[PDB]
RNA sequence: AUAUUUGUUACAAUACACAUUUUUUGGCACCCAAAAUAGGACGGGAAGAGACUUUUAAAGUGAGACGUCGCGACCCUCGCAGGAGUCGUUCUUGACUUUUUGGUCGCUUGAUGUUUCUCUCUUCCCGUUC
């Protein structure tokens, strides 16, 4: 019905957890009504930062039923 | 370009296995009808998990994937 | 008058001690000298209503005694009552304070009816009462209490704690 | 109806405090507010009580009364209080 | 429903939320929808197993709130009359 | 579901009179015959207590080895014995044979 | 065609034809036959029942119906068997629905 | 801005292969050739390979529910 | 204890002292003052008691005493998601 | 058709509501919301035993079990007593309505 | 001279609408294992010992990590006012603005819950049961 208001978030670094365990950071780049966020230069955070963090792709869409919160890095 | 309607549409009355989401068990039968929410019903349909089965309803929301 | 269910049913259970919990009765037209010479009878018709607390101040009451299961109440404000000996089954787990100020308590009385706990209470004050005069009726009531957080609003000293517990072994 | 405290043990914390106090007021009557609302400490705290005469009864008895070592200065207040 | 004409009346205030994964965010309440779904203003974060941290700004989907703690003066606002 | 008039070909005795004697399967029918007025709905509890029994597509009556069923007639000759029996009010243990066939007849 | 277009009877005849052509046909023709359903739940427990009534959501009314539930614990099993006269299933645990011949 | 499905759409015409992670609860990510989606953003991928979590085995052209879904990665 | 009325609806209970059990094994006691159609409500004053997993070793079955580890939430909104079944506890001042 | 309409007509009836917990719930119903939210009166609700050498049951379902309020400290096995529960209808997993009532003139 | 009843309108309110990621047609379920007899079990508290840890024989009871409110204080700190002010209005109401004690440190083991790994006996005191 009503889209979610992201429109100062878009092109900032946001993080943010997918499930339990996962967190995605990457660059928003759209959204919809579902929440589900398309972003761009997506990497896979993890206990070691360099090391165990690895990128997914050159564009990663979200299902917005996994995400929990969404923090932005940035401005 | 083919959507998932369509798909289904093509796969009426053929073999087909569903996958659930659950214990990677996959009933491979005939598909005979789907629903609007992609029910599904079988014919000669087999558990696989071995077992021989000759009609079933498969509810929408426990179907992992459905493949020819 | 002797303290009947009707006389429960009619109490004032409208204005909750809002210090902790919820639902302050005051048993009869007023606990608060209510007059109620017998043990607290017809516990029952109250049901563990609701750390719930009871106003029983300025009351006839002989025995702290008679309760019926309360898992909810927490406080007892006892307070101008003729209590001669306190001891019951009932109210054991339940309970976090206990309030006897002015009344008939012995020293040894109130030390025979506890019969000692693991754990009690937390709360107490026995004021008014002719033991705490009895020598060495601090430590008396330190040893009884067992465990305790406050003696007469002043708490057993940790190192008081201490030396009653090695009075005890 | 409200009784304002004062010189009292500081050292003492506040919901045990206002705890204390409640043990206290519960033989003159029923006592409405547990504790002061400033919770400055140091004695200041205000004794709200259902009836006058309950609180008269206070005022008269626990005049320089014993709680965790000092003695205690009650006195009636200067205003009425917010729940009263 | 009133429910959530509450939570739109305690914008720019100070609330408390439990995600149902566990987390508990404390802060200051910039926007909310009428599904539930609330960004949060320089907020402190207690992670399930009891980790804190702080974040400037919070954005979380509102399926996954479990409940939300408002200014208790807005008790008597005129949403319950 | 018929709105026309036919005649139409059925049999009463499915499985019992297949396996068990002619004499007894009739007999089994008409212990049931009084029966299913006793059974306005435990009918179908009763009839179809065992899950496991399923009609045969040719046959009406639930198929089965025929022990419940002896079960289930006894289960049901006490419905129609306690009906039978409140009405006119006698114990149970006051029937007898000779009240019990007058039951069954009458 | 989407669902909101269509007016108050078009959904009548909508759900008339899911029901009578459709997934939902084979409990239909069992309700009418009366035919034993194998039903297994999301809780992994199965119900052999004859279906007395069913639902677009897939709840049904089912006389009869017998339970059958195994648990085990480090790899000891038991088997364990309920009968209930009457049951009322709501739909969202079920998961597989047979028609037993 | 880039809505999302419309970058799914973008999935679908530039022929680009994409793995696509699964709930947490399965255990396997899909890979293949996003062909065609609906509204739900279930979809179809043809040539796809189960990867338990690189000797998963070939699908073949297969219906995946969106319910399922939670990344889609190129 | 408390009788509630033989038929009442949640609609003809409004600042009762309600008990209200989540999906997590957590009760939020106070009183009820609005709701919604999915059925999520505003509590007052509410305080969410918790089971210990020692406490809950001990309801297993054999005076029982547990100790319930709760903290106080004034004026909450639940989510109706959430919520299991909803007990009185008290009626109105 | 709406089956849910059928469970209107079922009041004032002893019934168990077993949820998905695994609770079961004995009581006499009270109306029953559209969304299946049901209303009981005098109910008491417990959770069963496995028995398979004492396996752990439900740890959930204990926890909501004496956070009702309605356990008895002395009751020996699992189970608690309460007037007036009133149940989400998503938690409901099967429903045992009595034998009596007929379902023929019920299900029109 | 002789408040009740009837009709209409509005509000609040109950019974008839929706299985597709944001609430009600389920991502569902699983760790596993422990009492049987004909003076005896079970819980709680205290003491001793074994095995654990620490120092170079002598010291207490499985170990390592978040918080939670508490026992001390060589510190700060004055001491009586959710409410307060303003304007409209008449003997206490509305509209518009200002914004919580505890601010901290030890704990010579507060006291106490999560989460990973590995493998108790003796003596006294108090309650319950046959």
């Amino acid at each position: 019905v009503s889209t979610p208001e992201l429109k100062k978030y878009m092109d900032k670094k946001i993080l943010l957890n997918i499930n339990g365990s996962r967190k995605v950071a990457g660059i928003l780049r759209g959204y919809d009504i579902f929440l589900n966020v398309v972003l761009d230069d997506a990497m896979e955070i993890n206990g070691e930062d360099p090391a165990n963090n690895h990128q997914l792709g050159l564009q990663t869409v979200i299902r917005g039923n996994s995400i929990i919160s969404l923090e932005a890095l940035d401005a | 370009p083919v959507n998932p309607k369509p798909f289904l549409k093509g796969l009426v009355n053929h073999r087909v296995g569903v996958k659930l989401k659950f214990n990677s068990t996959e009933y491979r039968g005939t598909l005979v009808s789907t629903d609007n929410y992609f029910n599904l019903q079988l014919n000669e349909a087999e558990e696989f998990v071995h077992g021989t089965l000759g009609e079933i309803f498969i509810r929408c929301n426990n179907v992992l994937y459905i493949r020819e | 008058m002797k303290f009947t269910p009707s006389i429960v049913i009619d109490a004032p259970q409208y204005y909750v001690d809002h210090f902790n919990g919820k639902y302050n009765v005051d048993k009869c037209v007023i606990l608060r000298d209510l007059q109620l010479e017998t043990d607290s009878e017809s516990m029952p018709s109250s049901l563990k209503h609701l750390t719930h607390i009871l106003d029983l101040t300025n009351n006839d009451l002989i025995m702290i005694p008679d309760l019926s299961r309360r898992d909810d109440i927490h406080t007892l404000l006892l307070g101008r009552n003729n209590i001669v000996e306190v001891d019951g089954r009932l109210l054991p787990m339940n309970v976090q304070n206990l309030t006897l100020s002015n009344n008939s308590i012995r020293r040894f009385e109130d030390l025979q009816r506890l019969r000692r706990a693991p754990r009690t209470l937390k709360n107490l004050t026995l004021i008014g009462n002719q033991v705490c005069h009895l020598a060495n009726y601090r430590e008396h009531v330190l040893r009884l209490v067992p465990h305790l957080e406050t003696l007469d609003f002043q708490n057993v000293t940790a190192e008081e704690r201490k030396s009653a517990m090695s009075f005890p072994r | 109806n409200t009784l304002y405290v004062s010189q009292l043990n500081e050292k003492i914390n506040m919901q045990r405090l206002r705890v204390n106090l409640f043990l206290l007021f519960a033989t003159f009557g029923e006592v409405l507010k547990v504790s002061m609302n400033f919770k400055k400490q140091r004695g200041q705290a205000f004794i709200t009580m259902r009836t006058i005469d309950q609180a008269s009864l206070a005022q008269i008895s626990l005049n320089g009364e014993r709680f965790f070592g000092k003695p205690l200065k009650v006195e009636f207040s200067k205003s009425e209080t917010k729940t009263l | 429903g009133i429910p959530v004409k509450l939570l739109n009346e305690a914008q720019g205030h100070i609330v408390s939320l439990e995600l149902t994964t566990g987390a508990t965010y404390r802060g200051k309440l910039v926007e909310s929808e009428d599904s539930m779904n609330v960004q949060l203003r320089d907020v402190i974060a207690t992670e399930p197993q009891g980790a804190v941290t702080h974040m400037d700004q919070i954005f979380v989907r509102g399926s996954q709130i479990k409940f939300i703690v408002v200014p208790d003066l807005l008790k008597n606002a005129p949403l319950f009359k | 579901k018929a709105t026309e008039p036919q005649m139409v070909l059925f049999n009463i005795y499915d499985d019992w009179l297949d396996r068990i004697s002619s004499y007894t399967a009739f007999s089994r029918l008409t212990l049931l015959l009084r029966a299913l007025k006793t059974n306005e709905e435990s009918a179908k509890m009763i009839l179809l207590s065992d899950p496991t029994i399923t009609i045969k597509s040719y046959h009406l009556w639930p198929s089965f080895t025929d022990e419940q069923w002896i079960t289930i007639e006894s289960q049901m000759r006490d419905l129609i014995l306690t009906e039978y029996g409140r009405k006119y009010n006698v114990n149970i243990s006051a029937l007898t044979q000779t009240e019990i066939k007058d039951i069954i007849l009458g | 065609r989407p669902k909101h277009e269509l007016s108050r009877a078009e959904l009548e005849e909508l759900e008339e034809f899911e029901f009578k052509h459709g997934p939902m046909s084979l409990i239909n023709d069992a309700m009418v036959t009366r035919t034993p359903v194998i039903i297994s739940l999301r809780n992994n427990h199965k119900i052999i029942a004859r279906v007395k009534a069913f639902d677009r959501h897939c709840n049904m009314v089912l006389e009869n119906v017998k339970e059958l539930w195994t648990e085990k614990k480090g790899k000891n099993v038991i088997n364990r068997e309920r009968f209930i006269s009457k049951l009322f299933l709501r739909g969202d645990s079920v998961i597989v629905v047979l028609k037993t011949p | 801005m880039v809505p999302p499905i419309n970058c799914i759409f973008n999935f679908l015409q530039q022929q680009t292969p994409v793995t696509i992670w699964l709930f947490e609860q399965i255990g396997i990510r899909i890979k293949g050739k996003i062909v065609g989606f609906d509204e739900f953003m279930n979809v179809v991928i043809d040539e796809a390979v189960e990867i338990p979590v690189e000797k998963g085995t070939p699908l073949g052209k297969i219906l995946l529910k969106g319910d399922n879904i939670t990344l889609i990665t190129s | 204890k408390i009788q509630v009325a033989h038929s009442s609806r949640l609609a003809n209970l409004i600042d009762y002292k309600l008990r209200v059990l989540t999906q997590d094994g957590r009760v939020y006691i106070g009183q009820l003052m609005a709701f919604d159609k999915h059925m999520n409500l505003v509590l007052n004053e509410c305080i969410e008691e918790r089971v210990p997993k020692t406490q809950l070793d001990k309801l297993r079955p054999r005076t029982l005493n547990i100790k319930v580890e709760k903290r106080v939430l004034g004026l909450t909104i639940l989510r109706g998601e959430q919520i299991l079944s909803t007990v009185v506890e008290d009626k109105p001042l | 058709m709406k089956l849910v309409n059928f469970l209107k007509k079922l009041r004032n009836e002893q019934v168990t509501i077993e949820l998905k917990n695994g609770t079961t719930v004995w009581g006499t119903l009270q109306s029953v919301s559209p969304q299946m939210n049901a209303i009981l009166t005098d109910v008491k609700l417990t959770l069963p035993q496995p028995r398979l050498n004492k396996l752990n049951s439900n740890g959930i379902a204990m926890a909501s079990l004496y956070l009702t309020g309605g356990q008895q400290p002395t009751a020996s096995d699992n189970i608690a007593s309460l007037q007036y529960i009133n149940i989400r209808g998503n938690t409901i997993r099967q429903i045992i309505l009595p034998d009596s009532l007929n379902l023929d003139s019920l299900l029109v």
